[PDB]
Order: C-alpha cells, then structure tokens, then sequence
C-alpha cells in the first residue's frame, strides 16, 4: 500500500521547461507502473502517458509525444514527468498516479490502465508574468442596501500571481458565513478572487473587519480592515 | 483516437436518492473502463476499474456496470460525501493511448433559492491605483444557471467583466456568483450609473441593484 510524494509547483515561463518529481514509498516500486495525468484549471483529466517503470519503457499522449518525458530512478525510489516547450495552456496541477501490476520482479505483470494511487498533485503555471505578491481591497458592507438582519461585506484579492492564495476572516476566527471565489486569470497574466462574509449590520463598528489574504508564492502576507466605511 | 463521452455533463439529485452517470465510447473498449470520483482540490479516486470492479475500500453503493462502449456507474443510495466530479477513464487500446471522459458533476438538487445581489464599488484606495473594480456579488442560490449584466449608464455594454462561481457548499449547498466589471480611472469617472441585472431562475424578476459615483 503506496503513498505517492510530489515535487512542488513551479512557475515556469513560456517555452521553457519543467521536471516534477514523484516519490513513491510504502511498497516495493518496480512492482507499479506510474503515471502522470494533468488537469488545467476548470478542465478535466488528460492522460499523459504512464512508464512501465520495471521495463524502463514509458508510452506517452499523442499530443505531447516530442514534448514529454517519463523517467524513474529505481535508486532512490522516484518517479519524473518532463514537459519542454511549456506553452500556457499546459499550466495545469499536475498528477502522479501508480497501480501495483503484480510480481513484475518475477515476470509477472498484469500492465493496467487505470491508477489506483495518486499524488497529492503538483501546480505548473506557464505564463509570461512575473511573481507579485496581490493588492487587498475593502469591499464596503452594503450598508445603503442591506438592512433589517445581516449585511454582506468582503474583500477584492486583486491583481496576483502565481497561485495559490489563502484567506480567513478576523485572524481566521470569522471563517464562517464567508464565500471566498476562486481566482480568475485577468488578461494581464494575473489573477483575481474575492471573499465575502455576510455578517450583521449591527456588529459594525464594535468587530473591526480583516480579511487575511496570504500568498506564499510573493511571500507576502497581507491584512486589511474592512471599516463599515 | 477513443472519445469517452459522459453525457450527463452534469447531475443534479438529492441525498439518499439513487443517481446514475452514463460514460460512452468511440469505438469498443472492452472491459478496461475505470470510474474516478474527484473532490474539488484532491488527486481524483479509484472507484471501479475493469468496468465492474470496485477498488480496494469503496461503498458497495457504487455499481460498475457495462462493457464495450457503453458503462454505467450507477449508485444507489447517494451520500453526502459522495458529492464530486466522476470521470470514466478508457484504457484498452495498446499502444497505451489512454483518454478520460469529459466529466459529471454530481451536483445536489435542492430547493430553487433566489440570489441577493450585493453591489461593491471600488474603493478609493483602489481607485487610486489606476483602476476601478465593481464587484456584484450573488449569495447562496441554486441552479448555478444565473445570468448577469452589466449595464453602465444603463448601456447593455458587455465586455470588461468576470465571473466567478463558488463550488456547492456544505450546509446550505447553494452557489454564489460574482460578476466583476473592471473598468479605467478615466473611464470609471465617464460614467454615472454602474448597474448591475441579476436574471435567475428563482428570481421572481430581474434585480437590478446598482450605484452612482458616490
């Protein structure tokens, strides 16, 4: 029973190209045949193609046959997919994804498709921006709309990149009540979400506000006080 | 050269009710057809493989059924947890070319819950930026279907804007829209009137909430 370790994301530029590594542990490796399957934001899954790792040999996806690579060091256990040409469209999470086909250190092997084990996946973003920690903006509580029980207020996670951001209402106690929004890529190369906790409008001016936007990626953790301004 | 076709691009049901996802294939495939199930944000999960064999450790009220071009992964007594994307993966051709389907969200139905629309103008500090951005929020609703616009100075203009819906939640299990006309600071300062017309199923009527510069 196999637990699958990945590399972690990377945020390479147009053309270039990318190496995501995959530990495989818990079990005996030249026993699975690994495979790699991609998934671009919103899509779904895209075989990449899968190495029969005792053979050494790995078939690949006829669309990115040249551009793709499978390789596995038995050594120290890990498993390799290298995509070269990175086009933005390729920028997806990335999965590693194993099945045991049998006493293959014997000659047996039953070569399966399907993936019984999967990575915890890795993030490739391909695209020509640059890392920028986001800009955090108060989304003042309709207080001109909303009235009678609770008003919904939130914040404007504008203008980031690459990805993932985190965020959590009054130090992460306010956690509750709130539809944080996926990104959205700009057509600047960035992205954009927004997170909203629709909260009583008596309770406005006595609890101060702050969305706690964090963005690894910049290193840069920011807070703002969304005043009932 | 296989296309696996999950028609039912999306399934709406309600808990304990049975659901059924229908995966079709170009040519025949045999046997080798597994089923995945995935969870926003997880490495998807092994349901059924060899078309009628669940895997290791999964509820019995997933049935594997089918075998050619034509499989079913129908579930019994649905649950909550059993709330995901499902993916039917083809893998008989040899040379390996193996293909996914499209996809199914295995959605709950529920109780047809009109939006509140909630109009955000640019904060200032923002505004100083050199931008503009004007955020209309639509909490808690369901059939995701909600269609919004953006009418600046009551000009039907459609452009310059992105939505953004949330996944299904776990308590209320509605969805939350978000529109967002990014506009100038010379163009945010044209214009008068920034509106924004919220057309769902279960609204009674259009809902324009807007604001002016101010």
């Amino acid at each position: 029973e196999v637990q699958l370790v990945e590399s972690g994301a990377e945020v390479k530029k147009p053309g270039s190209s990318v190496k995501v590594s995959c530990k495989a542990s818990g079990d005996t490796f030249i026993r699975y045949s690994f495979t790699w399957v991609r998934q671009a934001p919103g899509q779904g899954l895209e075989w990449m193609g899968r190495i029969i790792t005792i053979l050494d040999v790995a078939h690949y996806a006829p669309h990115l046959q040249g551009r793709v690579t499978i390789t596995a060091d038995k050594s120290t256990s890990t498993v390799y997919l290298e995509l070269r040409n990175l086009r933005s469209d390729d920028t997806a999470v990335y999965f590693c994804a194993g099945v045991y086909e049998g006493e293959a250190d014997e000659g047996e092997y039953d070569n399966n498709g399907f993936l019984k084990h999967w990575g915890q996946g890795t993030l490739v973003t391909v695209s020509s921006a640059s890392t920028k920690g986001p800009s955090v903006f108060p989304l003042a509580p309709s207080s001109k709309s909303t009235s009678g029980g609770t008003a919904a207020l939130g914040c404007l996670v504008k203008d980031y990149f690459p990805e993932p951001v985190t965020v959590s209402w009054n130090s992460g106690a306010l956690t509750s009540g709130v539809h944080t929004f996926p990104a959205v890529l700009q057509s600047s190369g960035l992205y954009s979400l927004s997170s909203v906790v629709t909260v009583p409008s008596s309770s406005l001016g006595t609890q101060t506000y702050i969305c706690n936007v964090n963005h690894k990626p910049s290193n840069t953790k920011v807070d703002k006080k969304v005043e009932p301004k | 050269d296989i296309v696996m076709t999950q028609s039912p691009a999306t399934l709406s049901v309600s808990p304990g009710e049975r659901a059924t996802l229908s995966c079709r294939a170009s040519e025949s495939v045999s046997s080798d057809l597994a089923w995945y199930q995935q969870k926003p944000g997880q490495a998807p999960r092994l349901l059924i493989y060899g078309a009628s064999t669940r895997a290791t450790g999964v509820p019995a009220r997933f049935s594997g059924s089918g075998s050619g071009a034509e499989f079913t992964l129908t579930i019994s007594s649905l649950q909550s947890e059993d709330f995901a994307v499902y993916y039917c993966q083809q893998y008989n051709n040899w040379p390996p070319r193996y293909t996914f389907g499209q996809g199914t969200r295995l959605e709950i139905k529920r109780t047809v819950a009109a939006p509140s629309v909630f109009i955000f103008p640019p904060s200032d500090e923002q505004l100083k930026s050199g931008t503009a951005s004007v955020v209309c929020l639509l909490n808690n609703f369901y059939p995701r279907e909600a269609k919004v616009q953006w009418k600046v100075d009551n000009a039907l203009q459609s452009g310059n804007s992105q939505e953004s819906v949330t996944e299904q939640d776990s308590k209320d299990s509605t969805y939350s829209l978000s529109s967002t006309l990014t506009l100038s600071k010379a163009d945010y300062e044209k214009h008068k009137v920034y509106a924004c017309e919220v057309t769902h199923q279960g609204l009674s009527s259009p809902v324009t909430k807007s604001f002016n510069r101010g």
